[PDB]
């Protein structure tokens, strides 16, 4: 019912440990692109009712 | 020619005999970056206590007209006359700002001459865009670090100060082993050097505080946007030479490439500079200029821009700093060569200006730094001497994929976010 029983089970290998080293890479780019907006601080005061 | 003695004082003289005007001056090696957040604007306080109007008055009856300048790494307080009365300018110097301070730090002169630069700083803040953005690049630019405040002084400081700061900071940085005597006009070396012999004109003992920390620069941005403003004003820099650097010449000559444009002068739309090519069509900005500031310990080379296309901000980014990308690649031979005499017109007006006080201003800036004044011709052939290759060496390190700093105003919701700036600095082709 399944020839292709040991070879599907060792592409798997290959395919998770690739994948899973990259869906954790893209994590740390992730957090190094969003860095400016993470870290962004607002201030404010209120401006004069003279004009 | 440029003769500088150090007995006494050092005592630089620059002589002209074809001018009418002798200005006597002292130059401070300490500036806005010798104070602290908490005593920002005593300098500008000083200054302006020196430039009061009893002050003013007693100096004008004489016939002598007084300029004070406050900066990053000197404090200028200089005497202008006709040249019969170049002495008189060292008498009036002696016996105001030198010997006696109580008359000028008195409680009516000092909270008159508090409230007139609170209002002049107040104004300042809200009504000056251009260059308030570029006090806001420097202070986001060198965060922390001395070099970074403000040479007016900001409002919520300038309140709290008294008496005692003005005293402490003058007893603490107005010292012999800090300051020059500048002479500049129609004077000679050796008359001055002879007229500060028969006084004493001693100013202090010396040593001044020596700062813990020297000036760093961060990558940074700072916002201040108002929708009720009709423009947008943008300054961008980066890192540059500082004074003393082997490529201050280089640094100058490439930002003299790109040069400044105003949409409204005819002329001007001529120029040989290719940038334009791509922002005249439609009308990105109404004037643009480059700048390479040098410091002591550091410098900015960038530009500044103001613009009422509101929708197109960043496409006047992305074109200038394409231009600015092609500097390392492929910068030609015809554009140095123009550079080379744009840029010796531009030193040759800047150096040989009939007004005496800005001759005495950078002899007196020069001198505390270098030791001695470099000769006009002399910097002639050094920019002369520039090469291709020598710009292409000092664009691969300066400008091409390095951080940047960034302070905008007005409507700059067009302006996009930092990191889209940021990847600007290279071109992916290449
Ligand atoms: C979804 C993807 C969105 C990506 C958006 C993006 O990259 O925009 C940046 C940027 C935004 O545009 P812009 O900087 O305002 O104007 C264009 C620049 O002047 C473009 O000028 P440039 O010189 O800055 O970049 C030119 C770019 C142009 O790239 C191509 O033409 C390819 O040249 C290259 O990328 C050459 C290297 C290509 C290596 C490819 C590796 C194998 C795959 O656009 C680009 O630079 C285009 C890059 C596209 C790369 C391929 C994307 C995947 C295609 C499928």
């Amino acid at each position: 019912a399944e020839p292709e029983h040991d070879e599907r089970k060792r592409l798997g290998l290959k395919t998770v440990i690739i994948l899973s080293s990259l869906y954790l890479l893209s994590i740390w780019v992730k957090k190094f692109k969003w860095a400016g907006i993470k870290t962004r601080k607002f201030v404010f005061n209120p401006p004069k009712p003279r004009k | 020619e440029v003769t500088q003695l150090s007995n006494g004082i050092v005592v630089a003289t620059e002589h002209n005999p074809s001018a009418h005007t002798a200005s006597v001056g002292v130059v401070f090696g300490s500036g806005a970056a010798n104070e602290n957040p908490y005593n920002n604007g005593v300098s500008n306080l000083w200054k302006n206590i020196f430039l009061s109007k009893e002050n003013s008055a007693v100096a004008a009856k004489e016939g002598l007209a007084l300029s004070s300048n406050i900066s990053r790494d000197f404090q200028s307080y200089i005497v202008s006359s006709l040249p019969g009365s170049t002495d008189k300018s060292l008498d009036f110097l002696n016996q105001s700002f030198i010997q006696q301070k109580a008359n000028l730090l008195s409680s009516s002169n000092f909270e008159a001459t508090k409230k007139s630069v609170l209002k002049q700083v107040q104004d300042f803040e809200e009504n000056d865009h251009p260059n308030r953005v570029l006090e806001h690049l420097h202070s986001t630019a060198f965060q922390n670090t001395p070099l970074s405040l403000p040479t007016r002084g900001t409002l919520e400081s300038l309140e709290n100060l008294v008496v005692a700061d003005l005293e402490s900071f003058a007893n603490n940085h107005f010292l012999n082993s800090n300051a020059v005597v500048v002479g500049t006009g129609n004077i000679k070396h050796e008359d001055l050097v002879n007229s500060i012999e028969s006084k004493n004109l001693s100013l202090q003992t010396g040593t001044k505080p020596v700062l813990k920390k020297k000036a760093a620069f961060l990558g940074s941005e700072v916002r201040l946007r108002d929708d009720t403003l009709p423009k947008a004003w943008i300054s961008l820099a980066v890192e540059g030479e500082p004074v003393n650097s082997p490529n201050y010449f280089v640094a100058k000559l490439a930002a003299q490439i790109f040069g400044s444009y105003n949409a409204f002068e005819p002329a001007s739309r001529l120029q040989g500079i290719k940038l334009l090519d791509n922002i005249q069509e439609y009308q990105l900005c109404d004037n643009f200029n480059h700048f390479s500031l040098s410091y002591k310990d550091s410098g900015l080379w960038g530009f500044s821009t103001a613009t009422r296309n509101v929708t197109m901000i960043d496409d006047l980014i992305h074109f200038t700093l394409k231009q600015w990308n092609r500097l390392t690649i492929s910068v030609t031979d015809t554009e140095v060569e123009r550079a080379k005499s744009l840029l010796k017109l531009q030193l040759g007006q800047l150096y040989e200006s009939g007004n005496p006080v800005n001759d005495a201003n950078l002899l007196g800036a020069e001198v505390l730094i270098k030791g001695s004044k470099l000769s006009l011709g002399e910097a002639f052939k050094k920019i002369d001497a520039i090469t291709v290759k020598d710009v292409k060496a000092w664009a691969g390190k300066r400008l091409w994929d390095q951080d940047i700093a960034i302070a905008g105003t007005g409507q700059i919701e067009g302006l996009l976010d930092y990191m889209r700036i940021r990847s600007d600095m290279s071109m992916m082709r290449w």
